[PDB]
RNA sequence: GAUGAAGCGUGCCGAAAGGCACGUGGAA
RNA sequence: AACUCCGUGGAAGCCGUAAUGGCAGGAAGCGGA
RNA sequence: UAGACGGUGGGAGAGGGUGGUGGAAUUCCCGGAGUAGCGGUGAAAUGCGCAGAUACCGGGAGGAACGCCGAUGGCGAAGGCAGCCACCUGGUCCACCCGUG
């Protein structure tokens, strides 16, 4: 079949970008399209709201990760600009 | 006809940061222009005024081709509490990349 | 801020001077370059102090609700 | 000589928003 | 001396002030006008 | 991995923000043609009209709302949201069961 060898081999061609903490990232990418929308149009309120969500979400990821891990919850606390 | 492209640029460029020869900054670049090292320019989209037309000529003059993109930060990171902003960047090092090839 | 005309003159007034006054005294944007480096050199006068650019704006607001209505227009 | 505004800094807190303290600054 | 400027140099957090501030559109340092 | 979250792919919508724009109607103004009333009520009167109103045709200006579709319908956390167009943007459902665990 496909061995790991050769399928590392691809994994490092591309480096890979296929999923998943990800989880963080890609919510950071949302949080950073949604505020700059919110530059603009200062009068969703509703949209806001989901804004306001979804930093409540990464950090708490974050504190997840800082926690299951006492690696990952350093950089996540810092770059959530979360604690204190 | 695709969605979002978009942004193959914030990852392409993203590779380089940890990948690597290339240099940043205003000077160094026309530095590269004026030396004939330079492979290629990308520069920001807002960049400043007759300091972008600099960058055009001494492209032109050295003929180096330029890309418009830019420049900016690791945006969602340094966004929280980061970037630094770069209004243009020298290819002299490109390496497990292709932004070189068929894009600007 | 309005802080400078003590017990005096009343809410509005210095309410009004105080909000006027923050909106012009905050970093704004340079039309030229894009660096928030622009302050007012006289009201309606602008001049970014990274390039030197100096534009010509609201009194105490570099953009005003009509003159942005320009651009598209 | 007194009081000590905005601004700015540092520290801490908060996902952010901002908030608090201390200092700095000196307005009228 | 300060200010301004040139070369060098190549800082992605460092330089600096009583305070504000300065920087890859290149900071400090070194050398100059 | 049975909750939750993510990925890829399908979808509906008056969800929100900015700019634009279409036609109907009201008011006013201009021109035309045209007289003695119009309006309004249970009846009336005030009112407007011969400096020509009302009814009618054409032109213009301005503001506000968005007929039919329209539902017994849809969207949103609520307040609430309906002409069309583009941009920016939130939520949400379904299929595959692929990723985190």
């Amino acid at each position: 079949s496909v061995t790991g060898s050769k399928i590392l081999r691809i994994l490092k061609a591309h480096g890979l970008a296929p999923e998943i903490p990800e989880d963080l990232y890609f919510l950071i990418k949302k949080a950073v399209a949604i505020r700059k929308h919110l530059e603009r149009n200062r009068k969703d309120k509703d949209s806001k709201f989901r804004l306001i969500l979804v930093e409540s979400r990464i950090h708490r990821l974050a504190r997840y990760y800082k926690r299951t891990k006492k690696l990952p919850p350093t950089w996540k606390y810092e770059s959530t600009t979360a604690s204190t | 006809k695709a969605k979002k492209s978009g942004e193959n640029i914030n990852n392409k460029l993203q590779l380089v940061m940890k990948s690597g020869k290339y240099t940043l900054g205003y000077k160094t670049v026309l530095k590269t222009l004026r030396s004939s090292k330079g492979k290629l320019i990308i520069l920001a989209n807002n960049c400043p005024p007759l300091r972008k037309s600099e960058i055009e000529y001494y492209a032109m003059l050295a003929k180096i081709s330029v890309h418009h993109f830019h420049g900016n930060n690791v945006d969602l990171g340094t966004a929280c509490g980061k970037y630094y902003r770069v209004c243009c960047l020298s290819i002299l090092d490109p390496g497990d990349s292709d932004i070189i090839s068929t894009t600007t | 801020i309005v802080g400078k005309y003590g017990t005096r003159y009343g809410a509005s007034l210095r309410k009004q001077i105080k909000k006027m006054e923050v909106s012009q005294h905050s970093k704004y944007f340079c039309e030229f370059c894009g660096k928030f480096a622009v302050k007012r050199k006289a009201v309606g006068i602008w001049g970014c102090k990274d390039c030197g650019k100096v534009k010509a704006g609201g009194a105490y607001t570099m953009n005003t609700a009509s003159a942005v209505t320009v651009r598209s227009t």
